[PDB]
């Protein structure tokens, strides 16, 4: 029992850390990398991934969290801290010599009821009392109230709806949708572009050419250098010669001027590629309104493939005509001395990219991180139909079933599920202790509406008090509520079914 | 050496070097069928080290 | 010295190891987590792989390390048993040792109950398996084999392991002579994402690998010719010395262009004999993936050379040591080739349907956990090696288990005690006691208490019965409980029983593993 005591803290410590990033309101955790890269987020997923624990129970909590991040992807934060509640509960039961076996079967009958108890809380509303267009738009500003954005997100929902639009609804991804900050400007200028843009990164000569009005410029994707110059490898030539040595210095211009004819004779008015184009070629390119940059990122690269349907090729010889696309428009902002590229236009595009603006990039990387949680809402919305209420309103029913149904219950399930539906009111603790609320007043006066019948009773996030979450439009899916009680108890038993701890050292 | 154009070529000189060995298989199994060929309960065991 | 308690210092050593197997055997045991060198987790029920990765300088440990690879290799169950068995039998010895008696009529003691054991449990088998290898008869078997490991999924994957079964073992009647089950012909394959009831049973040996050409799939028609290359895909070269050299630079046009022609020319051969399927072992080159897209043949490697032997008995192919010689001989024939999603990546599945009867299969299987699916991959193989303990002798007799042989054999062993005169009397008695600790820990790791099962389990099986034929029901076991109201229940009810061969064979194994510990009163060793 000595090793069980200690696997209980252990649960409890790496729990601790994920408390304070639960909720929107939550705080932020720092940790530092042996990379020596500053990483801060409150996704639990990314958190635990960068912690690597020895501890085999502690790491435990980690893996659950990764399967949790990909058959679903929200709610690794509140699938460990539910995990981990458990052990707490389980610890005064291990000295009062109650076998931890028993109490995991318990949990096993108490899931089991519960997944029957969220169907029937799941009610599927799709043109009832709504209509197509204010249906996703009441959704993303359930994520962006109480935020620094709240003043100007009437202009933020209208470019979060239309960036799901774009894309087909049957397949939706949240790295399908590019995002790229820009330092300074007002965050009401902010646009949304139906292309692919990047950073733009290439600070070399060659500017005040390739104009940001274009008809239909051909994209072509580039995989070798271009550029003549040869940064690694060098040979030593010499000549004893007196006039020879003009003519040494002559040469080297003419060897690639064989494979750049091949270009010009393809016509395409775009070039990207992954490596650092030189600056040799920034001219020409301008007379027959051919646009270039360099020193574009290799995962932007990727996008350019599903947008005009390119293809990537080594030599510049067995390029295929029909591996070039166009765009309808493009356009080239100056804002934040610095130019950026996007395209427009493009029915074949698979992807879309959102600018954002504002006075600081700190400030812009909170913003963006805003968007993703109101991205999910509007995402699940449309894939699933069966949606639960959300903010304390479902993690309190729970609870308070399983407290009726150990009545008729007889033996040790009965402290067991007892012990469970206590351990549920965690969740709604933490979200009122990061919101700045007190969780000692509103559990007291939470409960007493509870009771009252009524099931759909949640917690605003906004200004203190109890009510109904169905007035605050908050919606969560279905899936999220029911994978995290398998995943939280799957993680638990595994736990408590080990006694002894054996590391071997090699 | 081997000199092969196709690999059809190989297996007429690999068989070349293969009939020392076959030649002397036939002479082994002439053996068994010479002393109690056809007669029932006789067998013919090869040591081969 | 034996003044300091050597004897005794060797069983302490043990007993405190002994706590680790009582939580192995039944399904509300625990198990330990035991860190591999390589820096993974690996967790598992079974103790022989655990005694395996764990490195103990202790050799009496070893005894029962020893002991236990006969359960895990002879035959496919009794693992956790062995070591239970022969750990208790330490700990009752220590009550003889304190009366002053010495080691010799310890170790008389369990041979003389040793061959009373094995002559009672002729008489403990009621029923016998007919060995049908029907899909609803092996599952009386194979349940308690694949049981007491991940409780509650032991309806599903009863119906996985029972239907391969029936695929490996051919079609025949009367003929007991020639060996058919094999142990390495069934290998089971894990992907995560998916769940439990998306498996199925397959013949054949699935390839996780990617197609590595535009080719996914063959044709529906059957009879595939399959050629199995050894040599990796390259120019066509001499035998005899043939190295490749640079020297001068008009010699390097001849050698891309020459490995163009060279490799198109082999390719060609084998493409007009019509085979659709080319197995590479070693690595493939770059030009010769481009060729075979052309010519729709499909393009597999198996860099696993374990599986090639495997391979001949079920397409028919055989490796060619050189390249370029398509012989018909060392073809196969399979009749369907497809690519299947398998736990969400796209997999070519290798199957067939009735003709070219094989004895490989696999078992595909899903889910999210890693580290779940390690166990129910080892379950498998444990819950198929007890097929070969179906054979002749003794594969159809059966015993009820759980808990209920182990106490009805106690009325046996105490009636011989008494019967038979001399210093054996002690050693009797004592033989019975040690039979105690299996029920005492199914007890503790169900949660229920020690003073409750132990009581009912005498009262079930002891009666007066006016009558010499016995009667009510000697098949109770125990009990998990938590659930009904109280009692014990039939575990016939359950269709789960121990196999005789299984624990009459554990008979022996425990009874020599406790006797050279008692055996070693010294022991020296050097510091390490």
């Amino acid at each position: 029992k000595g090793q069980i005591i200690s696997n209980i803290n252990a649960c409890v410590a790496v729990q601790e850390a994920l408390k304070p990033t639960l909720g929107p309101l939550g705080s932020d955790i720092l940790i530092v990398t042996s990379n020596q890269k500053t990483t801060i987020s409150n996704d639990g997923a990314t958190i635990l991934k960068l912690l690597d624990v020895v501890h085999p129970a502690a790491k435990t909590l980690v893996d659950i969290s990764r399967a949790q991040d990909a058959e679903v992807g929200d709610g690794t934060t509140s699938v460990t801290i539910l995990a981990g509640e458990l052990m707490k509960e389980a610890k005064p039961f291990l000295e009062e010599g109650i076998s931890s076996h028993l109490i995991m079967k318990g949990y096993r009958k108490a899931v089991s009821l519960a997944v029957e108890k969220i169907n029937e809380l799941a009610v599927d509303i799709t043109s009832e009392k709504s209509s197509g267009r204010e249906l996703l738009e009441r959704c993303a500003r359930t994520a962006m109230s109480s935020k620094l954005i709240h003043n100007n997100a009437d202009f933020f929902v209208k470019m979060c709806v239309d960036a799901v639009l774009s894309l087909d609804r049957n397949d939706l991804d949240d790295k399908l949708i590019g995002i790229k900050k820009i330092p300074g400007g007002a965050m009401e200028e902010s646009l949304f572009i139906n292309g692919v843009a990047f950073k733009k990164t290439f600070s070399y000569a060659g500017f005040e050419q390739q104009p940001k009005k274009f008809n239909n410029p051909k994209i072509l994707s580039l995989n070798v250098e271009l550029e003549l110059k040869a940064e690694k490898d060098n040979a030593e030539v010499r000549v004893e010669h007196v006039e020879d040595y003009q003519a040494i210095v002559d040469a080297e211009w003419q060897l690639i001027f064989e494979k750049l004819r091949q270009v010009e004779e393809t016509g395409a008015n775009i070039v990207l590629s992954k490596l650092p184009i030189g600056d040799l070629a920034t001219q020409f390119f301008a007379d027959r309104n051919i646009f270039c940059a360099g020193r574009v990122s290799a995962d932007d690269m990727n996008r350019v493939i599903q947008a005009v349907g390119g293809s990537i090729q080594s030599t510049t010889s067995d390029i295929k005509p029909e591996h070039l696309g166009t765009c309808a428009l493009f356009e080239e902002m100056q804002i934040g001395s610095e130019r950026y590229n996007l395209f427009q236009g493009c029915p074949q595009a698979k992807t879309c990219t959102l600018l954002l603006r504002g006075g600081a990039e700190q400030v812009i990387a909170e913003v963006e991180r805003s968007l993703h949680d109101a991205i999910m809402i509007v995402k699940r919305a449309l894939q699933n139909k069966l949606i639960v209420a959300g903010g304390g309103a479902t993690e309190m029913e729970v609870s308070k079933c399983l407290r009726d149904y150990s009545k008729t219950i007889a033996g040790k399930q009965q402290m067991i599920i007892n012990a469970f539906a206590k351990a549920l009111e965690v969740i709604p603790r933490q979200l009122c202790e990061n919101a700045g609320f007190d969780a000692i007043e509103i559990l007291n006066k939470l409960r007493l509406a509870h009771s009252k019948g009524e099931k759909w009773y949640g917690v605003v996030f906004e200004t203190e008090n109890i009510g109904d979450n169905f007035a605050k439009f908050v919606w969560e899916p279905a899936l999220v509520k029911i994978n995290a009680l398998n995943s939280a108890t799957e993680a638990t038993n595994l736990i408590l079914s080990v006694d002894e701890t054996i590391t071997n050292k090699g | 050496g081997f000199f092969y154009s196709s690999a059809d070529q190989r297996d007429k000189l690999a068989a070349s070097e293969r009939k020392f060995v076959d030649a002397k298989l036939k002479k082994i199994i002439d053996l068994k069928n010479e002393v109690c060929g056809m007669d029932p309960d006789k067998g013919f065991v090869i040591i081969n080290q | 010295s034996n003044a300091d308690g050597q004897i005794i210092k060797s069983i302490a050593a043990i007993r405190e190891l002994h706590q680790m197997c009582l939580t192995s055997m039944g399904p509300c045991g625990r198990n330990k987590i035991i860190v591999n060198h390589l820096g993974k987790i690996i967790i598992t029920n079974d103790a022989a792989t655990m005694l395996r990765e764990l490195d103990i300088v202790h050799p009496a440990v070893k005894v029962l390390v020893m002991a236990t690879e006969q359960q895990k290799i002879d035959m496919g169950d009794g693992t956790n048993l062995v070591m239970i068995l022969a750990g208790e039998l330490l700990n009752v010895s220590e009550k003889l040792i304190s009366m002053g008696l010495s080691a010799v009529e310890i170790i008389q003691g369990y041979n003389m109950a040793r061959k009373f054991t094995l002559k009672e449990l002729d008489e403990m088998v009621v029923g016998e398996i007919t060995d049908k290898n029907d899909k609803n008869e092996l599952l009386k078997m194979i349940k308690p084999v694949i049981s007491s490991k991940k409780y509650g999924s032991e309806d599903i994957l009863s119906e996985l392991v029972s239907e391969a079964v029936s695929h490996v073992l051919p079609v025949a009647q009367q003929a007991g002579e020639i060996p058919y089950f094999n142990v390495d012909s069934i290998r089971v394959v894990k992907i995560m994402g998916g769940s439990l009831s998306n498996s199925t049973v397959i013949k054949g040996m699935v390839f996780n690998r990617e197609p590595e050409g535009h080719v996914k799939s063959l044709s529906e028609d059957k009879k595939h010719k399959v050629a199995v290359f050894t040599c990796p895909l390259d120019i066509a070269n001499t035998e005899t010395k043939g190295t490749v050299l640079l020297h001068n630079a008009q010699e390097m046009l001849d050698f891309s262009k020459g490995e163009e022609k060279q490799i198109d020319a082999m390719m060609k051969e084998i493409a007009d004999m019509g085979v659709e399927c080319i197995v590479a072992g070693a690595g493939v080159g770059e030009l010769a993936l481009h060729y075979l897209n052309r010519y729709g043949i499909l393009v597999l490697k198996v860099p696993s050379k374990f599986e090639l032997r495997r391979l001949c008995r079920v397409c028919g192919a055989t490796p060619l040591p050189r390249l370029g010689a398509p012989t018909p001989e060392e073809l196969g024939l399979v009749e369907t080739v497809k690519t299947m999603e398998i736990g969400g990546d796209r997999v070519t599945v290798f199957k067939q349907e009735q003709g070219e009867i094989s004895r490989t299969s696999t078992i595909i299987l899903r889910g999210a956990t890693q580290n779940n699916l390690d166990d129910i991959e080892r379950a498998i193989d444990d819950g198929v090696a007890a097929v070969k303990g179906l054979m002749k002798p003794s594969g159809g007799k059966l015993l009820p288990g759980a808990g209920a042989t182990e106490i009805e054999l106690i009325s046996r062993i105490t009636k011989y005690g008494e019967r038979t005169p001399g210093l054996l009397q002690l050693a009797i008695k004592q033989f019975a006691v040690a039979f105690e600790v299996v029920p005492r820990t199914l007890a503790e790791t169900a949660g229920l208490d020690v003073n409750e099962v132990l009581p009912n389990l005498y009262a079930a099986h002891n009666v007066t019965e006016p009558g010499a034929v016995k009667t009510d029901h000697l098949y109770k076991g125990v009990d998990i409980d938590g659930e009904s109201d109280e009692g014990v229940k039939d575990i016939r009810e359950e269709n789960i029983y121990d196999m005789l061969a299984t624990k009459k064979f554990a008979i022996n194994v425990a009874t020599e593993a406790a006797t050279t510990v008692l055996s070693i009163d010294q022991i020296i060793m050097a510091k390490k």
